[PDB]
C-alpha cells in the first residue's frame, strides 16, 4: 500500500528540463518495489490536465500544477560562458563560472522541490494515489 | 550540448550543480 516519490536530480539542457522520479512502493501493480524514470516538466502537466478533465474525481482536489521553470536568462549567460574566451582572464572565467552556477543552483531547488510537492500530494492523496495515469508516469519507460 | 546537471543533497549534503 506504501507510495513515495521523489526527484533526486534534474538536468537542464539547451530547450529542455528533465527531473528523475524515484519511487519507492509495495503496491502489487509496479514490476519492482524500487525504480525510477526521467519526466520532462510537460508530463506533469499532462498528467495534471489528465486528472482535472476526468469526471471519476469530480469532487476530489487536484494539487496545483508546477510551473514551468525559467531558466532563459541563465542559458544565454551559460552559452556566452563558452563563447566568449576572448580576452576574459582565468580569474574572470572562474567567478562567471561562479555565479552562474549559483544562479541555476536557486532556480533548481525551486523548480525541483515545486515538481516534487506535486508528486508527493498525488502519492498522498487515498484516490488519486491510484490514477492509471499516475502509475503510467512514475513507472513507463524502464 | 551545454547543460546544467542538479544533483539533490543527501542528507546532510549540500544540493550541487554541474556545468556540462
Amino acid at each position: 500500500s506504501s507510495l513515495q516519490v521523489e526527484i533526486s536530480d534534474a538536468v537542464s539542457e539547451r530547450d529542455k528540463v528533465k527531473f528523475t522520479v524515484q519511487t519507492k512502493s509495495c503496491l502489487p501493480h509496479f514490476a519492482q518495489t524500487e525504480f525510477s524514470v526521467v519526466r520532462q516538466h510537460e508530463e506533469f502537466i499532462w498528467l495534471h490536465d489528465a486528472y482535472v478533465e476526468n469526471e471519476e474525481y469530480a469532487g476530489l482536489i487536484i494539487p496545483p500544477a508546477p510551473p514551468r521553470p525559467d531558466f532563459e536568462a541563465s542559458r544565454e549567460k551559460l552559452q556566452k560562458l563558452g563563447e566568449g574566451d576572448s580576452s576574459v582572464t582565468r580569474e574572470e572565467f572562474a567567478k562567471m563560472k561562479q555565479e552562474l552556477e549559483a544562479e541555476y543552483l536557486a532556480i533548481f531547488k525551486k523548480t525541483v522541490a515545486m515538481h516534487e510537492v506535486f508528486l508527493q500530494r498525488l502519492a498522498a492523496h487515498p484516490t488519486l494515489r491510484r490514477d492509471h495515469n499516475f502509475f503510467v508516469f512514475l513507472e513507463y519507460g524502464q | 550540448g551545454p547543460a546544467v546537471q542538479f544533483f539533490k543533497g543527501k542528507n546532510g549534503s549540500a544540493d550541487q550543480v554541474i556545468l556540462v
